[PDB]
Formats: C-alpha cells, structure tokens, sequence
C-alpha cells in the first residue's frame, strides 16, 4: 500500500498497556503462581506466550478468570517474564537466571529462551 | 512519521 | 535498573494483537458508526485514543459490549484509524484526509491529527 | 537485544 507508519506507535500502546495493568484497569484474569497473584490482560499475554495463546483459545478456558501454574513455576520468575511482555525489558541477573529460563521455556517465550541460552554459554 |  | 530490551517485542505484540482482531479472538465490544460495525479489543482502542480511553474508565460504560460513535463520523475514517491502531500504518489519502482529521480529532489520536495537519498544510 |  501507500501507508505512512507512525515509529513509535507500537511502544507507546504497549507503555499505556503497561499503566493499564499498574493501575489495574481492565485487566481479565489472575494468574496464580506458587500461592502469588499476578493480575494480567488475557491480550497482553497471548500476545507474548505460546504457552497463554494455546489457553486462551480453548473454548473452555478462554472463559475462566483464574489460571494457575505448574507448582515448579518459582514466582520471581514469572513476575519478571510478566514484566517483560509490558515493557520489552528483561531484569536478567545471575541470581534469577536458571528460574527465568526455566519459566520462558515452560510459557513458550522463543526470544526469551535465546538470550538465557546465549548468557549461560558465554558464563562457562 | 516514514515512509515504512 | 540492569534490564536488557527486545527491540521488535513492542512491534511483535502489536502484530499479535491485529492477528487476534483479524480472527475475531478475545474481541470484547463493537464499536457502531453510521449502521457500520466494528469489532475490537476496548485495551487497545483505549491505549490508541483519548476518547475510548475517557468511556472505558467509566464505571458504567466500561461495562458495555456496545458502543455507539457521533453520527457525524465516517465510516471508512474510522476504520483508516482502527486498521492504524492495530498496525501504525496510516492510510492516508487526498480523497480520505478530511474524514480521517475529524475522525483522529473526535477519537483524541494527537499523532494523527498532528500529520493530517501538516499533509493538508503542504497541500495549499 | 540491546542495553537501554
Ligand atoms: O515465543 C512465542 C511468542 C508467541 C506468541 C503467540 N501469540 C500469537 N501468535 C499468533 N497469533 C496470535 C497470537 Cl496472540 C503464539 C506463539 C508464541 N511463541
Ligand atoms: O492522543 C492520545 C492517545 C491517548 C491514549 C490514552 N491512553 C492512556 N493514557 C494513559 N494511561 C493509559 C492509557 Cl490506555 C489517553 C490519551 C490519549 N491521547
Ligand atoms: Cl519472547
Ligand atoms: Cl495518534
């Protein structure tokens, strides 16, 4: 087409994404993680997780308001992949690796998985 | 605003 | 703070969100202008637009399946301006600028109505 | 990936 594209756009509909959740404003599903509640947008988070696209495109579970994780899943983990899929940034520390790695793997974040693997490699 |  | 970023990932949720539009996923309101309706996810129409950001942080109206647009906007604007949200390509024409200026104007899109403004200007 |  003959389009024009505004650049900045796409971050700054994921930023009000992100003051949305802040200030817990539509938000449609809890999702429960070792006895910890995370309040999310269904859209935000089938938009970055196979592993929320397969969940909320089931006839049945699209429906429910609750979801709770394998009880391997470590919290920490999961709150900064959450953080990830509303900001871009990734709070990655030595400290938090193993437990982010393993928590992307497990919600199907491909990009995710390949900065961890990259990391580790270059730490041995 | 580009021209993508 | 020590956060690395995923450049595309703002891009890639945005491309994920219009895929879900596309196949109807998740879409929780239809907006109606002039017997002409649109379905679409009110998080996104209120990160985009100041107008649908104002009518779904209203107690009563956030709770609406439907929503029913000034019978002065056009159609074909609105969805120029809808197709934008969803993927920051504007299709902006001679034959369409008037329409999508007033729509982008109503809908509170400030980045819109700033290069309507100016393409109209370069025009006389 | 990038740094901020
Ligand atoms: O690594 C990843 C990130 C990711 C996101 C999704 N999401 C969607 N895919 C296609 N159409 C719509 C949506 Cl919402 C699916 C798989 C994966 N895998
Ligand atoms: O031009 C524009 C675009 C736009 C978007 C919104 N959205 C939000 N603002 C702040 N926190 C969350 C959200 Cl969802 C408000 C006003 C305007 N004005
Ligand atoms: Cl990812
Ligand atoms: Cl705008």
């Amino acid at each position: 087409d003959s389009c024009i594209q505004f650049t900045r756009h796409a971050s700054d509909v994921l930023l009000n994404l992100n003051r949305l959740r802040s200030r817990d404003i539509l938000t449609d599903v809890v999702i429960v993680v070792s006895r910890e509640q995370f309040r999310a947008h269904k859209t935000v988070l089938m938009a970055c997780s196979g592993l929320f696209y397969s969940i909320f495109t089931d006839q049945l579970k699209c429906n429910l308001s609750v979801i709770n994780l394998d009880p391997e899943i470590n919290p920490e983990g999961f709150c900064i992949l959450l953080d990830f899929m509303y900001t871009s940034r990734l709070n990655l520390r030595e400290g938090n690796i193993m437990a982010v790695m393993a928590t992307a793997m497990y919600l199907q974040m491909e990009h995710v998985v390949d900065t961890c693997r990259k990391f580790i490699k270059a730490s041995e | 605003w580009v021209i993508p």
